[PDB]
C-alpha cells in the first residue's frame, strides 16, 4: 500500500499560471514513478505528465508541452506540476499516481499505475 | 597533460545514458512479465510462483501493445552507439556485436522466436543477461575512452 495527498487546485484566466502539488508516503518515490492525469467535461482520463525515478527523466502529452513543468523533491516527497499559459482546454480533474515503473514505454500508460489520489478540480476562465 | 578530457567526458556521459536507458527498460520488462505471469503484487525476484508460457508472449509479442520490437530497436541503438565509440578492437567490438545479436530463427523476428512460447522464468533470466551483457559491453567501452 502507498497514499497520495494532493493540494494546489483553483480558478484562474486565460494566459495565466498555477501550481499543483502530491504529498507522498514513505519511500514510495524511490521504488516508484509519479504520474499526473487530467480528466475533461464529460471525457475519459488521459496523462499529463510523469517523472522518472530511475533517470529523474520528465515526460509530458504534446498539448501541455512547453506550458507545464513536472518537478520532484526528494526530501519533502512532494511533486510539482507547474501549469503555464492556461487555456480554457486545460479546465479538469487533475490526479494523482504512481507506477513501479520507470522507463518512457510504460510512463505514458494509465493502466500501468497502481495508486491513485482523489485529486483537485482545476478551471480556467 | 590533460587536452581533450571534455571529448572523454562527454562521449562517457552519452553510454551511460544509453546504458542507464537500456536496463531500465529491460527492468520494467522483467516486472511486466512477473506482473502479467502472477498479479500486480508479483516480486521480480527468484523462487516465483506461477511459471507461465503466456506472460512472455503477451508483454512482448501483443500486437496492439507489444514491446519485443521495441526492445529490438533500442539494443540496435546501444549496439551501434558502442561501434561509434569503440576503438579499433574489431576483435573486441565483434564480442560486444556478438552478446548484443539481433538476429532471429528463418522466417521469424528476434523478439518472436525469443518469446514465442516460453517460460516466464526463463524469459526473466534471458532478460537479465541481455542486462549484463550491456553492463559488460558500458565497462569495456569506457576503458577505451580512457584510451
Amino acid at each position: 500500500d502507498v497514499q497520495l495527498v494532493e493540494s494546489g487546485g483553483g480558478l484562474v484566466q486565460a494566459g495565466g499560471s498555477l501550481r499543483v502539488s502530491c504529498a507522498a508516503s514513505g519511500r514510495t518515490f524511490s521504488s516508484y514513478s509519479m504520474g499526473w492525469f487530467r480528466q475533461a467535461p464529460g471525457k475519459e482520463r488521459e496523462f499529463v505528465a510523469a517523472i522518472s525515478r530511475s533517470d529523474n527523466s520528465t515526460y509530458y502529452a504534446d498539448s501541455v508541452k512547453g506550458r507545464f513543468t513536472i518537478s520532484r523533491d526528494s526530501a519533502k516527497n512532494t511533486v510539482y506540476l507547474q501549469m503555464n499559459s492556461l487555456k480554457p482546454e486545460d479546465t479538469a480533474v487533475y490526479y494523482c499516481a504512481a507506477t513501479p515503473y520507470g522507463s518512457r514505454y510504460y510512463l505514458r500508460e494509465l493502466r500501468e499505475y497502481d495508486y491513485w489520489g482523489q485529486g483537485t478540480q482545476v478551471t480556467v476562465s | 597533460n590533460p587536452e581533450k578530457v571534455k571529448v572523454w567526458y562527454e562521449r562517457s556521459l552519452v553510454l551511460q545514458k544509453e546504458a542507464d536507458s537500456l536496463c531500465t527498460f529491460i527492468d520494467d520488462l522483467k516486472l511486466a512479465i512477473a506482473r502479467e505471469s502472477d498479479g500486480k503484487d508479483a516480486k521480480v525476484n527468484d523462487i516465483r510462483r506461477k511459471d507461465n508460457l503466456d506472460a512472455s508472449s503477451v508483454v512482448m509479442l501483443n500486437p496492439i501493445n507489444g514491446k519485443g520490437s521495441t526492445l529490438r530497436k533500442e539494443v540496435d541503438k546501444f549496439r551501434e552507439l558502442v561501434a561509434t565509440l569503440m576503438t579499433d578492437k574489431a576483435k573486441l567490438k565483434l564480442i560486444e556485436q556478438a552478446l548484443n545479436t539481433e538476429s532471429g530463427t528463418k522466417g521469424k523476428s528476434w523478439e518472436s522466436s525469443l518469446f514465442e512460447n516460453m517460460p516466464t522464468v526463463a524469459a526473466i533470466t534471458l532478460l537479465t543477461k541481455l542486462q549484463s551483457d550491456v553492463r559488460y559491453a558500458q565497462g569495456e567501452v569506457l576503458a577505451d575512452l580512457v584510451k
